[PDB]
C-alpha cells in the first residue's frame, strides 16, 4: 500500500494484522527515539532499530502500530494510513537535520529492504547497551543487527538480537 | 528552563508546538494565534476569525478552559498533552426576570427539563410488553415445573410466534429510525417464550432434558440474530454464553450421570479459561462481517464527519465498537456463571466445605487481576462486581440454611468489612498509586492463585 | 444629567486585571491607522 | 543566541524584523540553542470536534469513578 498526504512526503505502508512502515537513516545516533513511541495522540506498538551490512552498511527503523489500540486517534483523522504516515513523517523530520538524513520508504523500496534483510544466529542478548559496535565484528558475509523497544509500562524496555549469514 | 512540547489543535488542523512551560497563558495566547493563522494561510486553509464579541482561549481536549492568569505548570499541562484553541463566544446578556411565581415556575421547568414524547412513549410500551411477556413465559415455566400439563406449551408457542412476527414486521417496515430498538426489545422478549415452549414439549417430569433443550434452542436463536440483525449484541453474547454453559451441563446430565459438584467445578474451570481467552475471542468475533447498523458512539461520530480514506476509519471504528461490545457481553456472562457455580458449590453442611472457599478466594483475586488490567470502565466494573458477588453469594448460601449465630456473625462481618477494604484501596491510597514492582508482585500473587485451581479441580471432580 | 441628589446603586464595575490590559495593549500596539 | 517565536521556530538571522513579519507588541523568546535547525513541519489534518468529543467517553476508569463504585 501507499499514500501521499496533506503533509510533505510520500509514505509506503504495509498491512497484514496491523500496519507496518519503515524509515531509512544514514557515527552513533541518539538512542532517545523511545519517546516517539508515545506521540501526542497515537500509541505505537514497537520501535525496532534495524541494521544490515558486511560494506553495504544499511540502517533502518521499522515501526509497528495497531489501529485498534489507536482508534481514538484515527477517528479524528481522515485515514488510518494518513495517521501513521503523519506519525512517521514526524519521526523522519525529528531525525532529519543532523549528518544523518531520514525519509519514509516507498513500499517498492520496502520490498527492496526486505530482500536486502534476507539476502537469501547466536543467542538473544540480555545486556546489550555496550555490545552493538563489537557485535558487528564477527566475520560473516552478511550480518543483520536489530534492537527492539516496547511499552512494557509507562517506560520503554529494550531487547536486541542478531543473526549471521 | 522547562518547556512543554504539546500538539495544539485549531480549525481542523493539529500542530505540534514547543511552549514555555511556565509563562502564563495570557502571555503566549496571542502570538500562538498569529503562528497558527500563518500556518493555516500557508496551507491554503481559511484562518481563524473572531466571531463578534468574545475571547480567544485554550482548552484541554476534554473541553475545560485553561486559567489565563496561570502558567501551564501549576495547571498540570505536561509535555505530550494536547490543547484545543477556541474563540469563546461572549456569555453575558440581560438577566431576565419573571415576577409572577407561577409563570416563572412554568417557564423554568419547561426550559430546563424534557417532557414526555411519543418517541419515548413507544419505547416505554415496548419495555412494558417485554416485561409482561417474560412474566408470562416464566409463569408458564413455573406451572410446567409444578404440574405435568402439556397444555402450557401451545400457549407459550402462540405468544412467542405472535410477538416474533410483530417484531419482524416492525424491524422490516420501521427500520428507518434508531427507534428500531423497539423491535430489538420485542425480539429479545419473544425468544424466551419460544424457548420455554420448546422446553415444555419434553415429556415426563421436568428436569435436565427440558433445561438442555430450552437453553440450547434459546442460544441457537441468539446466535442466529447475530447474523441476521447484528444489533444490540452484548446482551445476546452474554445470553449465548449462559446457554452454552447450560447446554454443556444438560448434555453432561443426560449422556452421563455426573454429580452437580463435578459439573460446577467443570464450569468454573471453563470460566477461568474463558476469562483468559475472552479478549482474543472478542478480537476474532470483531470480524464476522455481520450487518452494519452503527451504534450510538459510531452514529454520533458519523454525524460530525462526512484501507484508505473514510471507509477505512469507518470500518476501523465499527470493528472496534463491535469488539468492545462482544467483550463486555462475554465478561458479564462469565461473571454470572462464576457466581452461580461458586454459589452452587459452597453448601455449608458438607464435609469438604473448606475447599471451595479457597476456590472462591483464588477466583476473587484472579478476577481482580483482570479488573485492574482491562481498560473499559464497564468491564473493570463488571469484573469487580462479579468478584464481590462471589463473596456475597457464598456468604448467604452458608448463613441462610446454616442456622447458627456463629456463621451469621462471620458472614455479616466480612460482608461489611470486605467492600470497605475494596473502597479503601482507592479512597485513601493516593490516586491508587503503587510502585510498578509492587503492582507486578500483586499480579504475581493473584496469578499464583490460578495454578492451585487445577489440582483442586481434579480433587473436587474426584 | 442627574435626576436626584441621593446616592444610590449605580453599577458593578467591569474591573480588569493588569495582564488583560497588557494583552490588549500588545494587540493595540500592532495598529497604526 | 538566537530568537525563536512562541512555538519555537527560530527567526532567520540574515533577515530584518519587517521581512520576517514582526510588528510592534510581538513577543520574541531569547534562547541559546545547540543547533540552528529545530522545526517540526508535520501538520496533521484532524477533525477537532470529534477529537475533543471522543476522548471523554473512551477514557479508562478514573479513580473518582472508582471511589463511587466502591461506595456503591
Amino acid at each position: 500500500d501507499h499514500q501521499r498526504r496533506f503533509g510533505h512526503d510520500v509514505v509506503g505502508i504495509r498491512e497484514y494484522q496491523g500496519q507496518l512502515v519503515a524509515v531509512v537513516t544514514v557515527w552513533l545516533p541518539v538512542e532517545a527515539v523511545a519517546a516517539r513511541l508515545r506521540q501526542f495522540d497515537v500509541r505505537l506498538d514497537a520501535i525496532d532499530i534495524v541494521s544490515v551490512g558486511t560494506d553495504e552498511h544499511h540502517t533502518w527503523l521499522v515501526l509497528r502500530m495497531d489501529p485498534q489500540r489507536n482508534v481514538a486517534a484515527v477517528a479524528a483523522r481522515d485515514s488510518v494510513a494518513a495517521t501513521l504516515a503523519a506519525a512517521t513523517e514526524r519521526l523522519a523530520h525529528d531525525l532529519n537535520g543532523r549528518r544523518w538524513t531520514a525519509r519514509p520508504l516507498t513500499s517498492s523500496e520496502i520490498d527492496d529492504m526486505d530482500a536486502t534483510v534476507l539476502a537469501g544466529w547466536v543467542s538473544p542478548r540480555d545486556i546489550t547497551s555496550e555490545t552493538l559496535e563489537r557485535l558487528w565484528l564477527p566475520d560473516t558475509e552478511a550480518t543483520a543487527v536489530t534492537v527492539r523497544l516496547r511499552p512494557r509500562h509507562g517506560g520503554v524496555e529494550v531487547s536486541a538480537w542478531v543473526r549471521y549469514h | 528552563p522547562q518547556a512543554a512540547v504539546v500538539a495544539i489543535m485549531a480549525a481542523d488542523v493539529q500542530i505540534a508546538v514547543v511552549l514555555d512551560a511556565h509563562a502564563p497563558i495570557s502571555v503566549m495566547i496571542d502570538p500562538l494565534l498569529k503562528v497558527v493563522n500563518t500556518r493555516l494561510r500557508e496551507l491554503g486553509v481559511a484562518p481563524l476569525e473572531a466571531k463578534g464579541r468574545g475571547r480567544w482561549m485554550l482548552c484541554l481536549v476534554d473541553g475545560t478552559p485553561l486559567r489565563p492568569n496561570l502558567s501551564l505548570t501549576e495547571q498540570e499541562v505536561y509535555d505530550g498533552d494536547r490543547l484545543w484553541l477556541k474563540f469563546l463566544e461572549d456569555t453575558e446578556h440581560r438577566s431576565e426576570v419573571i415576577e409572577h411565581i407561577s409563570t416563572a415556575v412554568a417557564t423554568n421547568l419547561s426550559k430546563r427539563f424534557a417532557p414526555i414524547d411519543p418517541v419515548v412513549a413507544v419505547q416505554v410500551g415496548a419495555t412494558m410488553v417485554a416485561v409482561g411477556v417474560l412474566l408470562g413465559s416464566a409463569l408458564l415455566g413455573w406451572w410446567r415445573w409444578q404440574h405435568e400439563s402439556w397444555l402450557p406449551a401451545p400457549f407459550a408457542a402462540v405468544i412467542a410466534v405472535l410477538v416474533l412476527t410483530v417484531a419482524t414486521m416492525i424491524l422490516a417496515r420501521s427500520k428507518t429510525v434508531p427507534d428500531r430498538r423497539v423491535g430489538d426489545i420485542l425480539l429479545l422478549s419473544g425468544l424466551v417464550p419460544l424457548a420455554v415452549a420448546i422446553a415444555a414439549t419434553a415429556p415426563g417430569p421436568v428436569g435436565a432434558p427440558h433445561a438442555v433443550l430450552g437453553f440450547g434452542v434459546f442460544g441457537v436463536a441468539a446466535m442466529l440474530v447475530m447474523r441476521f440483525t447484528g444489533r444490540r449484541l452484548g446482551v445476546y453474547t452474554a445470553l449465548v454464553t449462559l446457554c452454552a454453559a447450560a447446554t454443556a451441563a444438560g448434555l453432561a446430565r443426560m449422556v452421563l450421570l455426573t454429580s452437580a459438584v463435578t459439573l460446577l467445578t467443570c464450569v468454573l474451570l471453563a470460566c477461568v479459561l474463558m476469562y483468559h481467552g475472552a479478549p482474543a475471542l472478542s478480537r476474532w468475533l470483531s470480524g464476522i462481517r455481520l450487518p452494519v447498523f452503527p451504534s450510538a458512539t459510531s452514529r454520533w461520530v458519523f454525524e460530525a464527519r462526512p484501507l484508505e480514506g473514510p471507509a477505512s476509519v469507518r470500518d476501523v471504528l465499527l470493528r472496534a465498537e463491535r469488539a468492545r461490545s462482544f467483550l463486555t457481553g462475554l465478561l458479564v456472562g462469565l461473571g454470572v456463571l462464576t457466581v452461580v457455580c461458586l454459589a452452587g458449590l459452597c453448601d455449608p453442611h458438607a464435609g469438604r466445605r473448606w475447599l471451595p472457599l479457597l476456590l472462591a478466594a483464588f477466583t476473587f483475586g484472579f478476577l481482580i487481576l483482570r479488573g485492574r488490567s482491562y481498560v473499559d470502565r464497564w468491564q473493570a466494573i463488571t469484573l469487580a462486581a462479579t468478584a464481590v458477588l462471589i463473596i456475597a453469594a457464598v456468604a448467604v448460601r452458608y448463613v441462610l440454611v446454616s442456622g447458627s449465630p456463629a456463621v451469621l456473625s462471620a458472614g455479616v462481618a466480612v460482608l461489611v468489612l470486605l467492600p470497605a477494604a475494596g473502597l479503601t484501596a482507592a479512597a485513601v491510597v493516593p490516586n491508587t498509586i503503587y510502585s510498578p514492582l509492587f503492582r507486578k508482585i500483586v499480579e504475581w500473587i493473584e496469578y499464583l492463585c490460578l495454578m492451585p485451581i487445577f489440582p483442586l479441580a481434579l480433587w473436587l471432580m474426584n | 444629567m442627574v435626576i436626584d441628589d441621593n446616592a444610590w446603586f449605580f453599577a458593578l464595575a467591569d474591573q480588569m486585571s493588569e495582564a488583560d490590559a497588557e494583552q490588549f495593549a500588545h494587540q493595540m500596539a500592532h495598529w497604526r491607522l
